[PDB]
RNA sequence: GCCACAGAGCA
């Protein structure tokens, strides 16, 4: 939903178009949500009880 | 990583720091205080001894020169007194006491049949310790200590001479006795060092870059008001690093350079972006700190708003003065008769196993051949013919 | 008595006929490139005109002037100083009439 | 007690004779130095610093075809950088 | 020749050959040398 | 953490590998004169043609 | 690699080869070995060379191609509402060749209202420049964006965002140029193609006068990233919290 | 003879005020917690044990 | 340590507005923002040059060499 | 004319050191294997290394 | 056309369009009669430091050469070398003398002349060709002191140096020539330094002139830039309160309200900094248009002091027409 | 000068 909805001359938009640099995971990271955190293969574990 | 680049950052000591003698220390000539400053900034006073410089950043693609984190910085800022820094250096000799009744001298000045010192003693005073003041090259002598030859007696001449790529003015001298009754003397030599090509610079957000390109400000783009940026950053650090922290920054540090305040750029909240969109826009700029820049090589207008303003900049103490090496032939190993290691004893770089098998990848014998025979420790050599030694 | 070492023009660049040529100025920079870029392209007959600094080490300029078969590009670069001689000299001459004006 | 550094000590290890004097070994004739980018140069162009360039050295042969370029050089000299450092004559 | 500088008194002095390396108004043991009377050049750069 | 594997790795594989090379037969013999393929990949064609 | 001599105390390679290095400009440092032998010097040149060594031998693809910063500004170029006056044209066409090689100016693509120029027959002009130079390549590729079109009937060029790049003699008749077409890890690319059917000479020209344009090109004609190309609109923040 | 702490209770810049510092050529925003010994100043790290 | 002379980015000598800055902070009780605006500090890369400005020669003088403290 | 030229030129050229090339070609892609955690073809608890 | 029209995420129509070879009517030949028939010069300030003035009607690439010819091609005076006897100061030597270099010299430029640098130092500076500037300052503790005082400037008699310290020493004829204009700073009142009792700067100044390319502190000009003049076009009428709106979206004096028709007109498009704050709402899209125009320059040169910012803009076009003509007159070498 | 120790730089 978030990249269909940038306007066109959008820098990070053009360099995930171009390949120069970064990607389209970078960009939703930045602009929406950033996502689940996955440490050795799975979510946080349990540091505390 | 700006973790680990904090720790380096050039920029004042201590309140004492001209009247203490370190074995290095650098030190910047105008610090100034971040303008998106911390409550931990505060708490640790920071603020009172900064480490860095505000600079005017355009983040565009200027040149070529900006490829791969490199940086684009301004002739006249860096004349201006952008960057520049200077370098202490400490060297120390004792005049110890031998067990033979003998101890090591310092007075001497070899004087020509003119009147007039000799070039290795031009700096060196009559008293055989360097003068406070005066240039020294490489070559000469600063502290001209002579040790007994037995250890009337005769001494030989060990001489301290300094050897650097650069000159050096030697700010202090100092003469003490220590505990056990030897007599201890402390030449404190400073240099002054402008920011150059190879020059790392870090912006606080980690983007550790060295300076590729030193270029004029009739050169740079410019804006309405007549505003020449110091650094010219290129857009490509931000998408795959997510540094929207340094923007932040940006417009915090303009909106609170135009309101007269410094910003908070504290953890989980500080300065909030709508306020400072709100003081850019009553102040007749840009919300989001885009500016028009004209371009100043052609004179017309950019085609693309800049994000232009104040970002905190850190001059890191890895500077090429120190870095650049080069060999030819020089001292040897006694026992390997291969050349030696580091640039402090004039060594030589290792090709080591890694580069041998990749020159054996390509297929070059007669290169192989040159750099690890030849040019390292060719011999030649008897060989017996029937019992092989 | 005259500079010979200030504009060159480079023969493995130019042509047989002198249509197109290259020359290279040392001691300029886009100050003058741009200018002589703007005013010797006005010239009808001019239909290839672009100046480089190939290194910002080297303090040099080579434009690159290419014509049609009426005029030789030596012709154009003469017309376009000489027009921006003419040019300089008017905005001097009005810039001079209105600060004496008031 | 820090052992004694014996024979098999010598030989083995990242610096030992094998693997720090033999298999690799410092050289001469070579120059580290930080990089900086230049998109004017060629792609098989490498821009050299005039203070290396001016230890770095290479031993030219005297030629029919190189004489006046090496004669040149010498009287130029080891500051200016198209020069010569050291001459090795033919006898000697 | 007035040379050295105590580094706490911070009174001028001066050392003969036999004279050891302290202060004479007081005991302080650390002496500072004086800045050369000789012409130093810098460029404005 | 992971460069001292992958260091280790390339020495061994290059300290096993280094012998091999094409010969004017196009058959791949180790230094001691001994086939260790006939035809390299079974086509004798290079990877970087 | 060939020495150039410059005073500005530090190693300046082009940052086309700064990817087989692995490096980056942040306080790399890289050594300067200088073989004192001619057939030391001669192997070095011939079986060591940065021309001679184009292709990766791991799996043939080129290593050595445009990087960050010059694809960005040939895509900006080729971009297809990029029309340019004469003026501009022939000033890019010095900025390439550093006012030395020969252009042969093509017909323009709009004729009537006025006369422009494409980007693309400025890369058509850069992979060949005048009749005299025998750079001739064919290719159809697809860019890294590649949006196929309205129906499947309808070939690859007829794509939305001028996904598929064509290539004919050497003009550009499709598609722009990016990471897929000038930069590395593809065997469909420009350069590839020239370093194949022509040499590697050829190759490194087209290299070099890229370097130099897009070096040149995206500082008169600026590129730049704020904070408004980060924040989300309005209509974003619903739906984000509703899913 | 331990070798005292810098700005601990047995030593000399314990609690004084910035003229001070300045007699005894001490910056007042040294944060302290190290050793000199023989000149050198060594600070010791804080370690982690089970 | 000490006030720039010039300002960095433009050139605009700014070194003589720091005593008249620290006076209009001092006696006339104004604002950093608008003492600033009354120096004809305009531009904010001037601005920034005496507003982000360190004055440690103040602290450094402290520790004189050649006169008790 | 084309494809048979391009045939010749793609053969493995005799003394061609392909060991060496093979390892390093083995070797350096173990650099940039960033960690990832794979699963058995839709099975969640198998973990294949 | 010739307005650079201003949108919302890029910039338009930004290249110049003034030359055959645009158009099949092959026009704008370029004709001396026609640009000076066109060309226009209008003073809106003159001051002794800052002078504001529009060129109409020029191209691009002339008035960005003036600029960057008066930025670092206008010669003026600044201090070079520095010769230090007894600098006692905190303040390292380097940075005194760096900040000496800093300082502005009301010195005309056409009084100098140049210096060769091959020559060598024992014949290199006469008395046309550098101005010799000496600084003596002492600190000393003022006895007549109040006793709780914590100011410097009471404590102390001479702890800060300032600029108007550096007093002018005439050499031979720059006894006469510089008799009715002796050398001061432009701005006396420039913190070199500061003192304490025991501590002593004394140095004598060599100041030559130079060009702003080699070093920033000879350029003449604080600033020297141009700025295209700004272009408000309301397509449809904005009326009642969206219009205070539309007021709000610019600097107060850019565009006003009329009192009849209660519509939003441009006042004074001088004024409007390029904010393109009206361009984020979606009720003025389609209401209003932002340009500038190409050839119309807003020149504001502000001087350091030395000369006057008119001749510093008179001798940036002499310095064109001076390059012109050399190369003009220059011979072409195979 | 030899020897360890400690920190730092680049992926
Ligand atoms: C520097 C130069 C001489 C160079 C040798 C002299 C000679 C001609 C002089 C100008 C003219 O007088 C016109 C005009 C008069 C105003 O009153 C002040 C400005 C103007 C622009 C002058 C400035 C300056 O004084 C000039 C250029
Ligand atoms: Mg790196
Ligand atoms: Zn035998
Ligand atoms: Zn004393
Ligand atoms: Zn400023």
């Amino acid at each position: 939903v978030c990249i269909n909805e940038l306007d066109n001359w959008n820098a990070p938009l053009i360099m995930a178009t171009c390949g120069s640099k970064g990607s389209t995971l970078n960009v939703s990271q930045m602009v929406a949500v950033v996502g689940q955190q996955i440490i050795s293969g799975n979510r946080v574990p349990d540091g505390f009880q | 990583y700006q973790c680990a680049m904090g720790k380096q950052a050039i920029g004042a000591i201590a309140y004492n720091q001209f009247k203490r003698i370190d074995t290095l220390l650098y030190l910047m000539t105008y610090p100034q205080q971040p303008m998106v400053k911390t409550k931990t900034i505060e708490l640790i006073d920071y603020d009172k001894l900064p480490a860095g410089q505000n600079a005017t950043v355009a983040v565009m693609s200027y040149s070529g020169y900006d490829i791969e984190d490199a940086l684009v910085l301004n002739k006249s800022s860096i004349d201006r007194g952008f960057g520049r820094c200077e370098t202490r250096r400490k060297t120390t000799t004792v005049l110890k006491r031998y067990a033979n009744h003998t101890q090591d001298i310092i007075g001497g000045m070899r004087v020509d049949e003119n009147g007039d010192p000799i070039w290795q003693h031009q700096s060196l005073g009559p008293d055989g310790l360097g003068e406070v003041g005066m240039k020294v090259q490489s070559g000469q002598i600063y502290i001209n200590k002579s040790v007994p030859t037995n250890s009337q007696t005769q001494y030989r001449e060990a001489p301290v001479i300094y050897r650097g790529p650069e000159p050096s003015h030697i700010d202090q001298v100092m003469m003490s006795v220590s505990d056990n009754d030897q007599a201890l003397i402390k030449v404190l030599l400073r240099q002054n060092r402008r920011p150059e090509l190879g020059d790392k610079f870090s912006s606080r957000h980690g983007q550790k870059g060295v300076c590729g390109i030193i270029v004029k400000q009739e050169d740079m783009p410019f804006n309405d008001q007549g505003i020449v940026p110091d650094i010219i950053m290129n857009p490509h650090g931000f998408p795959s690093r997510m540094t929207v922290g340094k923007m932040i920054e940006l417009i915090s540090g303009k909106a609170g350079v135009l309101n007269g305040t410094l910003e908070y750029g504290t953890c989980f909240g500080g300065s909030k972006l709508e306020d400072m969109s709100k003081i850019l826009v009553d102040q007749g700029f840009n919300y989001s700190g885009k500016d028009m820049l004209y371009s100043g090589i052609t004179g017309e207008c950019l085609q693309a708003y800049i994000f232009f303003g104040p970002i905190y900049y850190q001059k890191l103490k890895h500077m090429v003065l120190d870095k650049m090496h080069a060999r030819a032939r020089g001292p040897r190993a006694v026992l390997t008769r291969q050349p030696t290691e580091g640039r402090s004893r004039d060594g030589g770089l290792r090709l080591g196993e890694m580069e041998r098998d990749c020159v054996i990848a390509y297929g070059a014998s007669q290169l192989l051949l040159e750099r690890l025979m030849i040019s390292s420790d060719a011999f030649e050599v008897d060989v017996c013919d029937k019992c092989g030694l | 008595e005259p500079d010979r070492e200030k504009i060159k023009l480079l023969t493995q660049a130019t042509s047989e006929d002198g249509t197109s040529a290259s020359f290279q100025i040392v001691e300029e920079d886009h100050t003058l490139g741009n200018a002589l870029r703007y005013v010797i392209m006005k010239n009808p007959d001019v239909e290839f005109c672009g100046y480089s600094i190939p290194h910002p080490s080297e303090n040099l300029l080579n434009i690159r002037i290419q014509t049609y078969g009426e005029t030789t590009a030596v012709d154009a670069l003469q017309k376009g100083l000489k027009d921006l001689m003419d040019l300089c000299d008017v905005v001097e001459s009005k810039f001079t009439e209105k600060i004496k004006s008031m | 007690v820090k052992p004694i550094r014996g024979f098999c000590q010598r030989l083995k290890g990242k610096q030992g004779r094998f693997r720090g004097n033999l298999s690799g070994k410092r050289v001469d004739f070579s120059g580290r130095t930080v990089i900086s980018p230049d998109p004017n140069l060629s792609i098989d162009e490498v821009a050299v610093p005039d203070r290396v360039a001016k230890v770095l050295t290479y031993p030219e042969k005297v030629t029919r075809y190189n004489r006046h370029k090496l004669q040149e050089l010498i009287v130029n000299g080891p500051n200016v950088h198209p020069g010569a450092n050291y001459l090795l004559k033919r006898n000697e | 020749t007035l040379k050295y500088i105590c580094a706490e008194c911070s009174s001028k002095l001066s050392l003969s050959r036999t004279d050891a390396v302290r202060c004479k108004d007081c005991g302080h043991r650390i002496l500072l040398k004086a800045r050369t009377k000789r012409l130093v050049q810098f460029e404005a750069r | 953490v992971k460069t001292a594997e992958t260091g280790y790795m390339s020495r061994r594989l290059m300290k096993s590998l280094e012998d091999l090379s094409c010969q004017y037969d196009n058959t791949v013999r180790t230094s001691a004169n001994g086939i260790v393929q006939f035809t390299y990949g079974g086509d004798g064609l290079d990877p970087l043609e | 690699h060939y020495a150039k001599i410059r005073p500005w105390r530090t190693f300046r390679l082009n940052e086309c080869v700064c990817t087989p290095y692995n490096a980056d400009f942040d306080g790399d440092e890289m050594n300067l070995h200088v073989p004192q032998t001619e057939e030391a010097r001669a192997e070095a040149i011939n079986l060591m060379g940065v021309k001679n060594n184009l292709l990766t031998p791991k799996s043939g693809e080129p290593i050595i191609a445009a990087t960050q910063d010059f694809i960005t500004g040939s895509y900006l170029i080729s971009h297809k509402d990029s029309f340019y006056d004469r003026a501009t044209l022939t000033q890019l066409l010095s900025m390439m060749s550093d006012g030395i090689e020969h252009f042969d100016i093509p017909p323009p693509a709009i004729m009537k209202p006025y006369y422009l120029w494409t980007g693309k027959q400025v890369f058509s002009l850069l992979i060949k420049p005048n009749h005299n130079s025998p750079v001739v390549i064919n290719l159809d590729a697809k860019n890294k964006v590649f949006v196929p079109p309205k129906s499947k009937s309808l070939p690859n060029e007829m794509s939305q965002n001028d996904g598929f790049v064509i290539i004919r003699g050497s003009q550009i008749l499709s598609g722009v140029m990016d990471k897929s077409v000038l930069g590395d890890g593809k065997k469909h690319s420009v350069f590839y193609t020239i370093l194949r059917d022509y040499g590697p000479q050829e190759a490194a020209n087209a290299m070099n006068r890229m370097a130099k344009l897009c070096a040149r090109f995206l500082g008169n004609r600026g590129f730049s990233i704020g904070i408004n190309d980060v924040t989300p609109a309005d209509d974003l923040k619903q739906k984000k919290e509703e899913l | 003879r331990m070798p005292i702490m810098l700005r601990s209770n047995k030593c000399i810049l314990y609690d004084a005020d910035e003229s001070k510092m300045a007699k005894l050529n001490e910056c007042p925003l040294d944060p302290g917690g190290y050793f000199i010994v023989n000149g050198t100043e060594k600070v010791i790290l804080v370690q982690e044990q089970l | 340590m000490i006030v720039p002379v010039r300002c960095f980015s433009c050139g605009k000598v700014v070194g003589d507005k720091w005593e008249s800055y620290l006076n209009l902070l001092q006696e006339d009780e104004l604002d950093e923002g608008t003492a600033l605006s009354r120096l004809g500090l305009k531009r904010y890369c001037c601005r920034r040059m005496i507003l982000t400005h360190v004055d440690l020669i103040e602290k450094f003088l402290r520790y004189n060499p050649l006169e008790k403290r | 004319e084309i494809a048979l030229f391009k045939y010749r030129k793609a053969r493995l050229e005799p003394g061609t050191a392909i060991g060496a090339i093979g390892a390093q070609s083995i070797g350096e892609p173990g650099t940039q294997m960033t960690l990832k955690t794979f699963h058995f073809a839709g099975v969640a608890s198998m973990n294949v290394t | 056309s010739n307005i650079v029209g201003i949108e919302y995420n890029r910039v338009t129509n930004t290249t110049s369009t003034d030359f055959p070879g645009f158009s099949k009517d092959a026009e704008n030949e370029w004709n001396v009669e026609k640009f000076k028939k066109d060309f226009e010069v209008n003073i809106s300030s003159l001051d002794a430091r800052e002078a504001n003035f529009d060129l109409i009607n020029i191209d691009t690439s002339i008035a960005n050469a003036f600029r960057r010819i008066m930025i670092s091609e206008v010669p003026s005076v600044a201090a070079e070398y520095v010769y230090f006897f007894n600098n006692t100061s905190v303040i390292q030597d380097e940075v005194l003398a760096h900040r000496i270099g800093l300082v502005p010299l009301k010195v005309d430029p056409d009084m100098l002349t140049w210096v060769d640098s091959n020559l060598p130092d024992d014949e290199k500076f006469t008395d046309e060709n550098t101005i010799v500037l000496s600084l003596n300052v002492k600190c000393t503790r003022n006895p007549d002191a109040p006793k709780g005082s914590t100011d410097p400037k009471e404590l102390y008699n001479n702890a800060h140096v300032y600029a108007r310290d550096l007093k002018f020493e005439p050499q031979g004829r720059q006894s006469t020539t510089f008799a009715d204009c002796p050398v001061v700073p432009a701005d006396p009142d420039i913190l070199l330094a500061k003192l304490r009792p025991g501590q002593e700067i004394s140095l004598k100044a060599h100041c030559i002139l130079g060009i702003g390319g080699d070093h920033a502190k000879f350029s003449p000009v604080s600033t020297a830039s141009y700025r295209l003049l700004p272009q408000i076009n309301i397509l449809q009428p904005i009326k009642g309160e969206s219009a205070r709106r539309f007021q709000k979206c610019f600097p107060p004096g850019v565009i006003g309200i009329d009192e009849g028709s209660d519509e939003a007109y441009v006042k004074d498009a001088r004024k409007d900094t390029v904010s393109r704050e009206v361009l984020r709402y979606e009720e003025f899209a389609d209401k209003v248009k932002l340009g500038r125009v190409r050839n119309h320059f807003i020149f504001n040169v502000e001087s350091a002091g030395a000369m006057t910012p008119e001749e510093i803009f008179f001798k940036s076009v002499r310095i064109l027409k001076n390059k012109a003509e050399y190369l003009k007159n220059c011979p072409i070498t195979q």
